[PDB]
Parts: structure tokens; C-alpha cells; sequence
RNA sequence: GCUG
DNA sequence: TTTTTTCAGACTAGAGCCGCTG
DNA sequence: CAGCGGCTCTAGTCTGTCCAGC
């Protein structure tokens, strides 16, 4: 009877907690290239599309997307400064 | 406007059995009995609580409706909750299997102990198409042997050496064994540094020798949780079914209130014994006490699994013989036999056999009461309406007469003698279903009760006669092997069309 | 007895709902011996999870 | 319109066992598919043929006669590339009701579009000014059941001009 | 406050009354008996 | 025997002179004390109204061992009887810290998906995200 | 194991309320009634 | 290991795709499987098959050899898809190592997987030039010279060479001159070169500033020399010790010298086999620190000095009340820090036995917390995996009422509080797991 | 306990 | 603290055993 | 001279013992 009263809590709070956002300077420049790649690896070649959408779609028609100075000069050099293995 | 819904219903293609992870328990669980360890009969009138009978987990009672559903004790199928377990305690169920996984995996890495090479093999095997549950059987067998058989790992090194179930409900691993080969350094210092426990106890130094690993279910729930994806298919387990891990116990699923019209007793004990412990290390209890506590949880959670459970402690040893659930599956009278493979069945009648000469082979003479408590379900059908208007007048008294009345469009049976008869016989319509009393000419079949060879079921048809008592003829005798010494035989009458065929035709 | 099965789980439901996938959509009605619905309960609350595949009679 | 190809398993009772299959099935399949917009499909509303109709079984259980039915029905589904002729059947302040005659009136246009003179000022003022065409724009259906409306539309009306009726 | 819990004959054929003896058990509980006598002669089956 | 004791408070005065460490400079080898500290547990730490004037050191050295445990100055060369070379060092944290909200709660480690305990909406991130 | 098991027999289609395969089962029954696969409309 | 295979999920979700992902996913989950059987189980067309195995050999995440039935198992190593999640984290140590254009080197080297020089050169000469001033433009040799620079210090390793089986195709894993060869990242190196920050941070928070750089110098010198797999350093001498010293310092050899022998001998003791073991516990004393308070992190250190003497001296040996005590034993206990009772030897009694002693086990405590710190990474994404589908309708109105502004600065809040929360963690992992693999024979 |  | 109250039965581990098996 | 393979062995243990009817 000395627990038979509710669902023991919502939640248990536990008096002491996490200490802080732990590192705090130096990850501004780790925390934007976190976003920056996934900026990137999102809007890349290696990824894949949603055919089934278009396999979905039975409305296909005309003006519709579903429709429609790198300076540098030569040289070659090719080192063996990696293993010689597997 | 509104959708179209489709209404219709199916048929079981393949029973999969599985398990429950203890997250996937909570989420078919619609309350958490972690309330009163008293009974939940209110203080006041008898009225449910917040705990075991919770009325949202179901009704046993026709008057109080159920919460997750207005639905009645017909109406209601059974709602499920659950029993948060403080210290994890194994399944009697699985626990052999338990003891099987920590002898086939490494008890520190927890891979399965397979060579690479042996691996690639046994997956091969599993791979093969074919693998009925015999196959499978067998390789857990082959795949333990090697590992039983591989004191040393393929993956650490880890030394693992025999689990062997010592006592009840409990599992011993080596690890630091003892041998007249020179002693490992590890295990040496082990023995060796503890000179304070040696000091304080003086059995200790003699035995100092003996130390083994006791797999206890806190270790096993982080080993199981540990072994790779890759090594549960070696296991023999299927992952979709389950995992290592669900074997332990850390939460139980409190049957449907349906289920349980001593096992409602046995939950409130297990609620009770939660509390015990968890106040316990509230107040500060010793290891052994604890460990004590944790003991009696756990029999008490196998004594709700398997009520026998050969192997008691005497100091818990039940005060009372209960059925848990593995003695409500097993027997004559358990579920199995009792209730699913033999059934207790309506529109049946037992009397005593007397003879009758004038009867053909095919006939038995049935006697008037039990013909007039015994029905058969006729609809109307425009060959049999003048036949069943006549039969609805004479009414439930008279022999040639009906008991019920179903319309087409209601499941509603009206009862012919406390309404007028005359108006329900001329409001019979086409696809309305008339109870009428077994009359000449009905299949019934006859049935001896020490059954032995096919013959001792066969039908008969059925013509009324004054005298109580299953008259059949003579010759038909020898098959039932019934002498009329005082012998009662039992008829069925079978209450559909397909049925009286097969009766009849076979 | 008549019992409600999903689609997806395998587990019995209540009025065309199940309170685990608590997506309605995949609830179907089956026909089975009542008994059997008590033991696929008491499987269920011990553990053994009797899953079922529903497939509509051809 | 257009044509949905569908497959239902069709229970012909046995008191009709004196009619054509072909054509008791279709006064079955009427009485299932009528006025019941079909979730991601459309609109049902009656028969166009019975493509291919497979062996009549007969169950253990009912005695009925269950032939599994491919057929084809039209349904009303939009192709978001309509201009349809409606009447309003309905003003409210938010935005005009739209209905297709005797169709359905449950096409309920938003109205944002149209030239800088809109507003429905509760006293039934269809637009302040400079059958009624309606450009369905989206495909919107939401499947009812969810415990123990259903194809709305949203219709345009761009700068059409109007060459009859302003 | 009473709930009627009546004591009903149920028989398939006529009983009659023979003996009603009123009496108190070992803690006084107005125990009460009756006798039914059926008389049933030798018939087919006995 | 001193049960009814609060060495919570003595913890703090066998502490701050090893938070203070005038001369942190490396000119030598900074051979660091212990006889020092047992010299000032003997006739006076910081003050406290204290009932256990008389001063043995089997009763004063144990809140070292707790406070080893405290990270404070293992124990060098204790094997004399009562004086030898006794080196200590108050140790300052090795690490950083390493942990998080969901680090910090035992039920709501059960959740796994959109569950009863999801993380989706838990309470704890919510809490932790102002 | 995660056993898949069939329902047949007649262990399991007695405890399942499902007609055996044995027996009368075996064969099943289709109706002779009026019907063709016709031809459809012109669209 | 199911939260690790629940990362490797939500990985390539956020990555690349969903097929890439499931197709690699089953893959982690059924191991050496033919083309045809992943493409039967999945329920996956060949087509898209062929694609999502062909970014994954890119990426390296999966790996394919035969070997009896003429027919190639592909096969999805597990610990690589975790390292994803340390990729910014690998970019930054080349840019403290190496310069901006360096930093970009192993930048495009871990997202487009399998680079050739002719190619990555020519690619960095595009984004260099164009955040650059137009007219001032980056000239590519220096990028050539940093490329090399790289190498010498081994932090970029060449690809093993190709079986080129007749099942795999060379044409389709290129994506469309010199052919050149190919490489990844070497990221073994970063893990030693992550380990030499974790024992130089170790000893200038604990020991003095001058006794880290004698450290950081000795393990400079040794990078070539060792492997991942050394049990500890290669031996030097203090001669070259004074050698090898940066040229901000200027102590005299004898006093180092001192410091020398007093930085050899220590409770830590370069072993980098005692190195990570007590770097590890004080990642597990930072998270009772973290948890459980000062009280119960005063007991947990307990049980590390003292093996197996427990429950009749740590009611003595920390002076703390036996009521508040034991709750911190069976807190750690229930909790898997506190392992168990292996000293039991009466038979088969809970009530009548030899005393129960507590014992720490290392590693028991280390694979659950890495196993914990997986699933907690699980929680993070999953968080901004939930926020980010709802307000995608104000993200587009910048490219607007007052509520529906503050929406998004409470989001942009949350979501840099969860990124930057999930690299905090990530340097958890990597200091457990780097003892994982340091106690970890035949791997 | 007895009938079956 | 002090009796038994059917009769097999073909599984499952251990205890060895001796001898070749290296 | 040493080891692990199968043996081989005793007991150990859980598992049944017709249908139902009052
Ligand atoms: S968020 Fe998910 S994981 Fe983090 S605490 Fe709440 S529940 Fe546990
Ligand atoms: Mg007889
Ligand atoms: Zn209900
Ligand atoms: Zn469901």
C-alpha cells in the first residue's frame, strides 16, 4: 500500500546533473563543419533519389521539374610515401 | 464525403513465435501495476484501485466495465500491464538456454566462441535454404560442442572454461580455475592480494584455492547486451523473433484481468517482495540479506512461470500448492488437453441404452425430453415454410414444435412460449432461422465413452419415441462393445448443413 | 469467438485499433476458438509471443 | 476521371445463384464502391467492366460463392491540371465553397488568387468585382479511422480573365 | 439492506414435503432440514 | 568509537593548505609534505570547536585515506614508524569532464524508438535545451 | 528459435479453428454458376 | 552491440541516403553476402543495389573478397561507419597540425572517399582560389608541397591493391587525363595522434606544464617508428631528449633530468599500455562524478585501490553513513560500475556464505558506458532528426511574424546545442575505445 | 468413493 | 531432532580409464 | 612422459500411466 499510489514518477530528478556544454571554445570550429559537410554530403553526387517518387507519379507533364577559373598548370608526380601492402 | 473502408477477415497463414524486447513490453502495456501490494479491493464497498485489479487491464465481473474500453465482460478481450522488476531475475523458462549462451560466447568480449574459419562454415549452414527446426537443432548441438570445447578465444583470449547450473536458478563459470600446471600470474594475484579477507576469515585461507566467476542475472543482462549482431544468428536465436538479452528478466507483463477470474496472489507477493528490496537498500540491508531478497524475488517470479520448480530451498519452500502458468498448460485437465484438444460441447444429451429389435440398423430412438431440450437450426427456405409455420404454432410444449425464433436482419432469438405464437408464424419471411425440436428423420450421432477403434462414433438417425433411454438395435452392439448392463452412451447433434452430410455420407 | 489481429506485429487488438503500432489501419478480424485466444494471452503475459500472420481466404 | 484497376474477392450469397455471375457481381460491386472516396485513389463511383472474373469457390463455412474480381471502375480524382465548372454552393468569410453539380460538394477553394478585390464579407459577396470555373489545384485526403472531409481539394482561380462572366 | 437468497427446489419431477425440522448448530445458527420424498416406480432403463 | 562525528567538516581542513601552494615555481624539486600536514593536525588546523583534543595518529590519518579518494597525495614512504621521507602531492583533475544530460538518467535509459519514454519528447532535453 | 510454423495437420487445425487439409479438405469446390470473362467496353 | 548498429543506421541516413543506408545496414546485420541474396532480403531492385554498394566501397565502409564459391561476399566493416562521426573532429587537427589548405587535404579526402593526387590538387585550386582574393590566386604548387607533407608524417595512407575480381566492375566506382592511384585518409594515424593530445592533456592538467612537453616531444620523435599495435613506445634515451626539445624552452638538462626520473615514476607511469588504463578510469570517475555525486564517486575510487576487500571496510574506509552508503553500492551495482560478488565460495547460499566482496572490473564498466555512449548518440540525432521537418516553412522565407521567427532562433539554439553536444561525447568514445583495442588480443 |  | 505409501525409462551431464598420439 | 579422444559407466532426473460420467 506504501507504493501502490501512481505510476511511481513522470520522471526521476537526479539532484545532481551534467556538468555543461563541456569544451566550450575551441568546438565553434568542429560544431560549424558539422553543419558545413551535412550542408554538403546532402548535396552531393554520392547520394540517392526518390524514384519511387516519379514511379509514383502518374501526372508526368510538359513545364514541370518531374518533366525537365580553377588556375593551375601541368606537372605529374606519383610517390610511394604510403605502404607497400596488401 | 467519407472514405471507402473495406470490412472482411483473413486466416492464420504461419505462427511465428517470438519474444518481447522489455521496451516492446511497455508499449502493448496500458497501465503499470507498480501499485498497492494490497489486493486493490477499495477500503470502502469492495471497489478496484491503481494496482492489479485495475479495471483498465480488463473485467472479471459482468456489472463493471473495463477503462481502456466501455466494452462489457463479453464485449472486453483483455488489456495488458505491467511490473517494473528493481534487481534483474532470470525466466525458468529460458534459463537453460541462458546457461547454454555463456558456455558458446566469451565472457569478457562476448563474441561467439567459433573459429573464423569454423565460422564461415556454420553461416554457410545457416545459409542453406532448407532449415527446418530439426537442422537448427542439431547444429546449436555441433556449434556448442566445438565451444565447450575451446577453453581459449579466437577474439581476446579471454580465458572461458565450463558453466554448469550449480543449485537452483543459479550458473558458476571458472575463469580463475586451479591447476598442477604453474598458476597463471593474473589469477595467482587474485588469490594471493586479498590479505585482509584472509585474515578476517579463517576458512578463507585453507579454501583460498577456490574462486570462481558467479554469473549472477546483473552480469548476464550486460554480457547478452554486449554479444555482436553478426554472432545471433550463431546463436541459433532469429533476431527478428528476439535477442540475447530479452532471456533475462527486467519487466513482466501482468496477465489480462480476463485471463484470471492464485495467480492474481502470486503478483500481489511479487509486487510486495519489489517494494521489500527497494526500501531495503533505502535503508541500508547487507549484501546477503540482499542477495537473500533478490533470491526469494526470483523464486517467487519462477513459482508464477513453473508453481513445482523441482529443487526448492527449504527455507522458501511454498506454504501452498498454486498453479502458475505452466500448470495451467500441462495435464488432462490444463489448457492443452482439457480445453483445446477436447472441448466441452453443447446440444449434446448422455441416457442409459436399452434395446429396441423394431429399429432399423441406421435408426436410434430418441426419448421426447431430450428431443424437446435438444434443437436444430432450420431457416426458412420456401420448401420448409408451411412445414415450420405448423411447428411454430404448436410452440416449445408440443413435440412437433420450435423453442426459438431468429428474424434475418437481428441475431436476436425470440422465445416462442412467452410471446404470441400465432403472429411470429405468419411473419416468418424467406433467410429467418427456426429452432426446431429434433423430429424423424435428424442425424445424430451416438458416441460410447471408452472410445477404441473407429466404430464407436457413427451416426444414426433419429426417431422420437415415449420411453427415456437411447434405444438402439442389437446388432449395432459390438461396435460400440456396449452390453446393456446398465451402459450410457452419448448423442451429438451436429447444427449445420456440411456437418449433417458428412455424418450421413461417411 | 471473433478476435482483432495487426497486420504488421502480429499481436491482437481491441475495436480495429491496437495500442502498440497505435496505427488502426492494420487491425483485421479473424475467426478462432476462444480458448485459443486465452492461451495466445497467456503466452503472451509469460513471454512466448504467439505471433500471427493473417492472409485472406481464395 | 480516370480508370483505377482494382481486385476485390466478391461473395455472391447463394439465394442468387439463378443470375449471371458476371452481372451479380456487378450489382455487388455497386453497392461497394459507390460514393467512397478510395484513400490516395479517388472518388469511386460505379462500374466500367469486369476485366477478368476467376472460379467461384464455395467456402467450408458459408455455402456462399466467393469469386476473386478484377475489374476496372472510374473514379473522380483531379489531375491537378483541370479547369472544371462548378456552382458555389456556400460563402464562407475564409474562403468560397465551390460545388461540381450533384458531384460533391466538399471542393473547398482558398481564395488568395484572384485580382486585388477579394474579400467574403459574411453577407454573401461571392468577390467584389473588378456556373463558375475552378482550377483544383492539390490532391489532399485524410484516412478517418483512428481509435476504438476525406477528399477536400484546394481550388485555384488565376487571371483567366473571364471573357463571359467578368 | 436484504438482498433475497431464496432456497429453490429444483427437480425435474414433483417432490413432496415429509419432515421440516427447525434446530441451532454447535454456535446457534437456526439450522433448518427438510425431508422430499419421490416414489418411483421400476420403469424402462431402471 | 567516535560515531556521532562529522569528518565532512574536517574534510575541508586537511585541504586547504594543498589548495593554496605558495611557491608553484620549479627552481627545485618540490619534495611535498606530509610530515607537515601531520604536524598541523597535531597542534592546530584551522579552527573548529573540536571534542578530541588528544592527538593520536591512528585517529588523524584516516581522513587522508578518505581524501585520497577525494583526489589528494598518495602515500610515499609510510613503512617507517614515524618518520622517513613521506613524499605527497595534491593531485589536480587529470580530465576534463565527459559527460551529459542523457547521461545522468537510469529509467530513461529504456526508450529505444517512440515509446512510452521516446526521446523524441523527453522532458530531460527539453529541460536542457533553456 | 524463431519458429515458423505452418498451421497444418490436424494437431493444429482442430486448436486453431482452421478445416483440415486431409479428408474433405483436400479438394475444393468452385461453382458452375453463369459466368465468363467478358469483354470489357471500348474507352 | 544493437545502439551501435542503431549509429551506423542513423549515420548514413543523415550522409547519404536512406537505400545507402538500409542496403548497408542489412549488411552490418547479415555480414558476407552475394549481391543477389542482399537485393532477395532487402526486398531492394538490383539496379539500386549495384548503385548503394558502389558508394559504399567509395566510402570504404564495405569491404569485398571471395574466396571458394567464385562468388564475392561483400562484407561491411563496423567500427569504420562510427568514425563518421568523428569526421569534423579529424578535419581540426589538420588545421592545428597543417595549414587552411592541408586542412582541406583530408577534408575532400574523407567526403569523396577514394581520391587520386591528380584530382584533389586540382579540386582544393577551386575553392582555395574562389574564398581567396581574384588576381591574388592561390598558386597550387604550395598545395603539392603540403600534400607530400602530409604523407611524410603518414597521415595519408594509399588504398590496398585492387583483387579487380571478375564480378566487381572497374568502371562504375570512378565518378565522371591521368589515371593516377588512388587513397583514403590514413584516420589510424589520427588515432594516435588523438592519443598523444589525451596523455599530453592528461599530464599538464595533473603533473606541471614542463613535464607534458618532454612528453609530447618524446612522442613526436616516436610517430613513424611505432604502430597502433605497439604495446608502448619505442625506447629512447635523454640525450636526444634535449635534442628533440621545442626552442621556447630553456631548461638545463639536469633539471629536467629530475624531472625526468620523477615523470618515469609515478601512480600513472611511455607505456601506452598503463596510459589509457588509467585514462579510462578517470572517464568512468568523471561520469559517477557526473551521476551519482562526490559521496558515491568517493566509494568508486575505493573499490580501484582496493581489489577484492569490500562492504567491512568502506563503511569504515570513507566514513560516510551506512544508511547513505549502501545506496551508493547498490546504485553502482544495479547500474553495472560495481560488477559483483566474485568471491563467494560457501555452496549455493544466498543467506549462508564466505562475505560477498564488491570488485570493479575494468572493462565491464568500459563496454557498457561505450555501449551507453552509443546509444546516447542515438538520442542526440534523433532530436534533431524530430525538429527539423516542422519549421521548414520560415527556413525559406529569409532565402514572417514574431512567433514564427522566435520558433527558429529557439531551433537554431537547440540544434548547434545538440551538434555541439554530440562531438563532446565523441571524445568519450574514442578514449574508451582506444583501451577496447589496447586490451584486445588477435585484432 | 462408486457407476458406466 | 522422528518412516514409506509404483514402476520403468532413455535422455543429460560428470567421474574416471587406459592407451596410443603426440 | 605427457595429453586429450573416445570410451564407458552409474547414477541421476523428469516423464508418462483410458474415456468419461455422477
Ligand atoms: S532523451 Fe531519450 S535517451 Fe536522453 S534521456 Fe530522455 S530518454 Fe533517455
Ligand atoms: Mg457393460
Ligand atoms: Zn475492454
Ligand atoms: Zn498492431
Amino acid at each position: 500500500f506504501s507504493k501502490g499510489e501512481k505510476l511511481p514518477d513522470v520522471v526521476l530528478k537526479p539532484p545532481p546533473l551534467f556538468p555543461d556544454t563541456d569544451y566550450k571554445p575551441v568546438p565553434l570550429k568542429t560544431g560549424e563543419g558539422e553543419e558545413y559537410m551535412l550542408a554538403l554530403k546532402q548535396e552531393l553526387r554520392e547520394t540517392m533519389k526518390r524514384m519511387p517518387y516519379f514511379i509514383e507519379t502518374p501526372e508526368e507533364r510538359q513545364d514541370i521539374e518531374r518533366y525537365s577559373d580553377w588556375r593551375r598548370l601541368p606537372r605529374e608526380m606519383m610517390p610511394r610515401n604510403k605502404c607497400k601492402k596488401a | 464525403e467519407q472514405f471507402r473502408e473495406t470490412d472482411v477477415a483473413k486466416k492464420i497463414s504461419h505462427i511465428c513465435f517470438g519474444m518481447k524486447s522489455p521496451e516492446e513490453m511497455r508499449q502493448q502495456a496500458h497501465i503499470q501495476v507498480v501499485s498497492k501490494n494490497l489486493y486493490s479491493q477499495d477500503n470502502q464497498h469492495a471497489p478496484l484501485l491503481y494496482g492489479v485489479l485495475d479495471h483498465r487491464m480488463g473485467t472479471s465481473e459482468k456489472d463493471r466495465p473495463c477503462e481502456t474500453c466501455g466494452k462489457n465482460l463479453a464485449d472486453c478481450l483483455g488489456h495488458y500491464g505491467y511490473i517494473d522488476l528493481e534487481l534483474p531475475c532470470f525466466h525458468v523458462g529460458y534459463f537453460r538456454a541462458v546457461i547454454g549462451i555463456l558456455q558458446m560466447i566469451c565472457k569478457t568480449c562476448c563474441h561467439i566462441m567459433l573459429s573464423q574459419e569454423e565460422k564461415k562454415q556454420f553461416l554457410d549452414y545457416l545459409k542453406r535454404p532448407g532449415l527446418t527446426y530439426l537442422q537448427k537443432r542439431g547444429l546449436k548441438k555441433k556449434i556448442s560442442d566445438k565451444c565447450r570445447k575451446k577453453n581459449i578465444c579466437h577474439h581476446c583470449g579471454a580465458f572461458n572454461g565450463t558453466v554448469k547450473k550449480c543449485g537452483l536458478l543459479k550458473i558458476i563459470h571458472e575463469k580463475y580455475k586451479t591447476n598442477k600446471k604453474v598458476v597463471d600470474p593474473i589469477v595467482s594475484n587474485f588469490l594471493q592480494s586479498f590479505e585482509t579477507a584472509i585474515e578476517h576469515n579463517k576458512e578463507v585461507e585453507p579454501l583460498l584455492g577456490r574462486a570462481q566467476e558467479n554469473l549472477n542475472p546483473l552480469v548476464v543482462l550486460n554480457l547478452f547486451k554486449r554479444i555482436p549482431a553478426e554472432d545471433v544468428p550463431l546463436l541459433l536465436m532469429n533476431p527478428e523473433a528476439g535477442k540475447p538479452s530479452d532471456l533475462i528478466l527486467t519487466r513482466l507483463l501482468v496477465p489480462p484481468l480476463c485471463i484470471r477470474p492464485d495467480l492474481t496472489m502470486k503478483l500481489t507477493e511479487i509486487i510486495f517482495l519489489n517494494d521489500v528490496i527497494k526500501k531495503h537498500r533505502i535503508s541500508g540491508a547487507k549484501t546477503q540479506m540482499i542477495m537473500e531478497d533478490w533470491d526469494f524475488l526470483q523464486l517467487q517470479c519462477a513459482l508464477y512461470i513453473n508453481s513445482e520448480l523441482s529443487g526448492i530451498p527449504l527455507n522458501m519452500a511454498p506454504k501452498k500448492w498454486t498453479r502458475g502458468f505452466v500448470q495451467r498448460l500441462k495435464g488432462k485437465q490444463g489448457r492443452f488437453r482439457g480445453n483445446l484438444s477436447g472441448k466441452r460441447v453443447d446440444f449434446s444429451g448422455r441416457t442409459v441404452i436399452s434395446p429396441d429389435p423394431n429399429l432399423r440398423i441406421d435408426e436410434v430412438a430418441v426419448p421426447v425430453h431430450v428431443a424437446k431440450i435438444l434443437t436444430f437450426p432450420e431457416k426458412v427456405n420456401k420448401a420448409n415454410i408451411n412445414f415450420l409455420r405448423k411447428l411454430v404454432q404448436n410452440g416449445p410444449e408440443v413435440h412437433p414444435g420450435a423453442n426459438f425464433i431468429q428474424q434475418r436482419h437481428t441475431q436476436m432469438k425470440r422465445f416462442l412460449k412467452y410471446g404470441n405464437r400465432e403472429k411470429m408464424a405468419q411473419e416468418l419471411k424467406y433467410g429467418d432461422i427456426v429452432e426446431r425440436h429434433l423430429i424423424d428423420g435428424d442425424v445424430v450421432l451416438f458416441n460410447r465413452q471408452p472410445s477404441l477403434h473407429k466404430l464407436s462414433i457413427m451416426a444414426h438417425l433419429a426417431r422420437v419415441k415415449p420411453h427415456r433411454t437411447f434405444r438402439f438395435n442389437e446388432c449395432v452392439c459390438t461396435p460400440y462393445n456396449a452390453d446393456f448392463d446398465g451402459d450410457e452412451m452419448n448423442l451429438h447433434l451436429p447444427q449445420t448443413e456440411e456437418a449433417k452430410a458428412e455424418a450421413l455420407v461417411l | 469467438f471473433e478476435v482483432d489481429v495487426c497486420g504488421q506485429c502480429g499481436l491482437l487488438g481491441y475495436s480495429g485499433w491496437c495500442h502498440y503500432c497505435k496505427s488502426s489501419c492494420h487491425v483485421s478480424s479473424l475467426r478462432i476458438p476462444y480458448a485459443c485466444k486465452l492461451l495466445f494471452q497467456e503466452l503472451q503475459s509469460m513471454n512466448i509471443i504467439p505471433r500471427l500472420k493473417l492472409s485472406k481466404y481464395n | 476521371f480516370v480508370l483505377v484497376e482494382m481486385v476485390d474477392t466478391v461473395r455472391i450469397p447463394p439465394w442468387q445463384f439463378e443470375r449471371k455471375l458476371n452481372d451479380s457481381i456487378a450489382e455487388e460491386l455497386n453497392k461497394k464502391l459507390a460514393n467512397k472516396v478510395v484513400y490516395n485513389v479517388g472518388l469511386c463511383i460505379c462500374l466500367f467492366d469486369i476485366t477478368k472474373l476467376e472460379d467461384a469457390y464455395v467456402f467450408p463455412g458459408d455455402g456462399a460463392s466467393h469469386t476473386k474480381v478484377h475489374f476496372r471502375c472510374v473514379v473522380f480524382h483531379p489531375f491537378l491540371d483541370e479547369i472544371l465548372i462548378g456552382k458555389i454552393k456556400g460563402c464562407s468569410p475564409e474562403g468560397v465553397h465551390v460545388s461540381l453539380g450533384f458531384f460533391d460538394d466538399i471542393l473547398i477553394p482558398p481564395e488568395s488568387l484572384q485580382q486585388p478585390a477579394k474579400f467574403d464579407e459574411a453577407e454573401q459577396v461571392w468577390v467584389w468585382e473588378y456556373g463558375e470555373e475552378i482550377r483544383f489545384r492539390v490532391v489532399d485526403e485524410s484516412f478517418v479511422d483512428t481509435s476504438p472531409y476525406t477528399l477536400v481539394g484546394s481550388i485555384s482561380e488565376p487571371g483567366l480573365g473571364l471573357l463571359s462572366w467578368w | 439492506q436484504y438482498k433475497d437468497v431464496p432456497i429453490t427446489y429444483k427437480g425435474a419431477t414433483d417432490s413432496y414435503i415429509e419432515k421440516v425440522m427447525i434446530s441451532s448448530n454447535a454456535e446457534d445458527a437456526f439450522l433448518i432440514k427438510m425431508l422430499l420424498r419421490q416414489t418411483r416406480r421400476p420403469e424402462i432403463g431402471d | 568509537k567516535f560515531l556521532q562525528s562529522k569528518a565532512e567538516t574536517a574534510r575541508e581542513s586537511k585541504q586547504n593548505p594543498m589548495i593554496q601552494r605558495n611557491s608553484s615555481f620549479a627552481s627545485s624539486h618540490e619534495v611535498w609534505k606530509y610530515i607537515c600536514e601531520l604536524g598541523i593536525s597535531k597542534v592546530e588546523l584551522s579552527m573548529e570547536d573540536i571534542e578530541t583534543i588528544l592527538n593520536t595518529l591512528i585517529y588523524d590519518g584516516k581522513v587522508e585515506m578518505t581524501i585520497i579518494a577525494a583526489k589528494e597525495g598518495t602515500v610515499g614512504s609510510v613503512d617507517g614508524h614515524m618518520k622517513l621521507y613521506r613524499a605527497v602531492n595534491p593531485i589536480i583533475p587529470p580530465t576534463g569532464l565527459v559527460r551529459a544530460p542523457c547521461g545522468l538518467c537510469p529509467v530513461f535509459d529504456d526508450c529505444h524508438e517512440g515509446g512510452e519514454i521516446s526521446p523524441s519528447n523527453c522532458i530531460y532535453m527539453t529541460e536542457w535545451l533553456e | 528459435f524463431g519458429q515458423k510454423d505452418s498451421v497444418c495437420g490436424v494437431s493444429e487445425c482442430i486448436i486453431m479453428g482452421i478445416p483440415m487439409n486431409i479428408g474433405t479438405g483436400l479438394f475444393k469446390l468452385l461453382h458452375k454458376a453463369d459466368r465468363d470473362p467478358n469483354p470489357p467496353k471500348r474507352p | 552491440t544493437q545502439a551501435e548498429i542503431k549509429l551506423c543506421s542513423l549515420l548514413l541516413q543523415e550522409h547519404f541516403g536512406e537505400i545507402v543506408e538500409k542496403i548497408g545496414v542489412h549488411l552490418i546485420r547479415t555480414g558476407s553476402q552475394p549481391l543477389r541474396v542482399i537485393a532477395h532480403d532487402t526486398g531492394t531492385s538490383l539496379d539500386q543495389v549495384k548503385k548503394a554498394l558502389c558508394v559504399l566501397v567509395q566510402h570504404n565502409l564495405v569491404s569485398y573478397q571471395v574466396h571458394k564459391r567464385g562468388v564475392v561476399e561483400y562484407e561491411a566493416q563496423c567500427s569504420r561507419v562510427l568514425r563518421m562521426l568523428r569526421y569534423p573532429r579529424y578535419i581540426y587537427t589538420t588545421k592545428t597540425l597543417y595549414s587552411d589548405t592541408g586542412e582541406l587535404i583530408v577534408e575532400e579526402l574523407l567526403l569523396n572517399g577514394k581520391l587520386t593526387m591528380s584530382a584533389v590538387v586540382k579540386k582544393v585550386a577551386d575553392r582555395l582560389t574562389e574564398t581567396m582574393e581574384d588576381g591574388k590566386t592561390m598558386d597550387y604548387a604550395e598545395v603539392s608541397n603540403t600534400f607530400v607533407r602530409l604523407a611524410d608524417t603518414h597521415f595519408v595512407q594509399r588504398c590496398p591493391s585492387v583483387p579487380t575480381t571478375e564480378n566487381s566492375d572497374p568502371g562504375p566506382p570512378p565518378p565522371a587525363p591521368d589515371d593516377g592511384i588512388y587513397w583514403q585518409a590514413n584516420l589510424d594515424r589520427f588515432h594516435q595522434h588523438f592519443r598523444d593530445q589525451a596523455i599530453v592533456s592528461a599530464v599538464a592538467n595533473r603533473m606541471d606544464q614542463t613535464s607534458s612537453e618532454i612528453v609530447r616531444t618524446m612522442l613526436r620523435m616516436s610517430e613513424i617508428t611505432t604502430s597502433s599495435s605497439a604495446p608502448f613506445t619505442q625506447p629512447l634515451s635523454s640525450n636526444e631528449i634535449f635534442r628533440s626539445l621545442p626552442v621556447g624552452y630553456n631548461i638545463s638538462k639536469q633539471v629536467l633530468d629530475q624531472y625526468l626520473t620523477l615523470l618515469a615514476d609515478d601512480p600513472l607511469e611511455i607505456n601506452l599500455h598503463k596510459a589509457l588504463a588509467s585514462l579510462a578510469t578517470a572517464t568512468l570517475e568523471s561520469v559517477v562524478q557526473e551521476r551519482f555525486g562526490s559521496r558515491c564517486a568517493r566509494i568508486f575510487r575505493l573499490v580501484l585501490q582496493k581489489k577484492h576487500i569490500e562492504q567491512k571496510q568502506v563503511e569504515d574506509f570513507a566514513m560516510i553513513p551506512a544508511k547513505e552508503a549502501k545506496d551508493m553500492l547498490y546504485k553502482m551495482l544495479s547500474e553495472n560500475f560495481m560488477s559483483l560478488q566474485e568471491i563467494p565460495k560457501t555452496p549455493d547460499h544466498a543467506p549462508s556464505r564466505t562475505f560477498y566482496l564488491y570488485t570493479v572490473n575494468i572493462l565491464s564498466a568500459a563496454r557498457m558506458l561505450l555501449h551507453r555512449c552509443y546509444k546516447s548518440i542515438a538520442n542526440l540525432i534523433e532530436r534533431r532528426q524530430f525538429e527539423t521537418k516542422e519549421n521548414k516553412r520560415l527556413l525559406e522565407k529569409s532565402q514572417i511574424t514574431a512567433p514564427e521567427r522566435q520558433q527558429l532562433e529557439t531551433l537554431k539554439r537547440n540544434v548547434n546545442k545538440l551538434d555541439a553536444s554530440e562531438i563532446q561525447v565523441d571524445e568519450t568514445i574514442f578514449l574508451l575505445e582506444s583501451y577496447i583495442e589496447c586490451t584486445m588480443k588477435r585484432q
